[PDB]
């Protein structure tokens, strides 16, 4: 008869974990490595640009 | 040099990209080529063409494909000299004389002036036509120049032309269409070349 209160022990009991939201913007979360964020233009060893506008992007 | 009026057709017959247009170059790829069919301006050719731009500013125009007309050629005239109009001595608004000098004037101002002047002129009025004006052009300024102008004095020979020209032309050329074509060039026995640089 209890099971129909049982999201009450659900919340009750997640009022008493730790939250788990990231901290953003004090505390930004981790991003997967792969992520696609802003594009960058890169350079060689030597500072010339990588480069050479073939347009292919 | 190569040092020759049709040097450009060997860039577009190339298989690869030995041959390369100095003017084209590093300019575009073919994915932001804006294409379209085109004929030449400069001569009486008519050369279908393929006129390629590029944020609005023309990179190159490519020799097309009319067999009935120049088949897959041009002359570097026609692929090269499209800058004309970007040259920086392009009017870009309607000007009047004001004090003297040419100013900068409102398509409403200006062509109140000109009607002002056109009718002050009353029959009393030229109208030079010139040999760049496409065939509706030309009829607009014909049209322009007997109706609203009640004028005959109209003429397209801004050259060194004849009175004798203008009767030739009415009888011999104007309203007679396709009496000749390239085609038939090509299988003439015989051909003279009069007062005619091809
Ligand atoms: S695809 Fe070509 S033009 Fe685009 S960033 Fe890479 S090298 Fe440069
Ligand atoms: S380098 Fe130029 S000519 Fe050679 S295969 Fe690539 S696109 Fe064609
Ligand atoms: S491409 Fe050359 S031959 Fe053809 S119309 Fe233009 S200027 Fe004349």
């Amino acid at each position: 008869f209890l099971d129909a209160l049982a999201g009450f022990a659900v919340t009750l009991g997640s009022m008493f974990k730790k939250p788990i939201t990231e901290g953003y913007p004090e505390k930004p979360g981790p991003v997967a490595p792969r992520y696609h964020g802003r594009h960058q233009l890169n350079r060689y060893p030597d500072g010339l640009e990588k480069c050479i506008g073939c347009e292919l992007c | 040099p190569f040092q020759s009026y049709f040097s450009g057709n060997t860039v577009q017959i190339c298989p690869v990209g030995a041959l390369t247009g100095t003017a084209y170059r590093f300019r575009a790829r073919p994915f932001d080529l804006v294409s379209s069919p085109s004929v030449c301006e400069h001569c009486a050719s008519g050369c279908a063409q393929r006129t390629d731009h590029r944020r609005g500013k023309v990179l190159r125009r490519l020799a097309g494909d009319e067999p009935e007309v120049n088949e897959e050629w041009n002359c570097d005239k026609g692929r090269w000299a499209f800058t004309y109009a970007t040259v920086g001595d392009r009017i870009t608004t309607p000007m009047l004389r004001d004090g003297g000098v040419l100013r900068p004037a409102s398509w409403s101002e200006a062509l109140t002036v000109a009607a002002a002047g056109l009718l002050t002129a009353a029959g009393s009025t030229g109208v030079l036509v010139g040999g760049r004006c496409t065939v509706e052009d030309a009829y607009a300024y014909a049209k322009f120049a007997r109706m609203v102008l009640n004028t005959n004095d109209v003429d397209f020979r801004a050259r060194p032309h004849s009175a004798e020209e203008a009767e030739f032309l009415a009888a011999h050329v104007a309203g007679q269409t396709m009496g000749l074509r390239y085609a038939e060039l090509e299988n003439a026995p015989t051909v003279l070349l009069a007062g005619f640089e091809p």
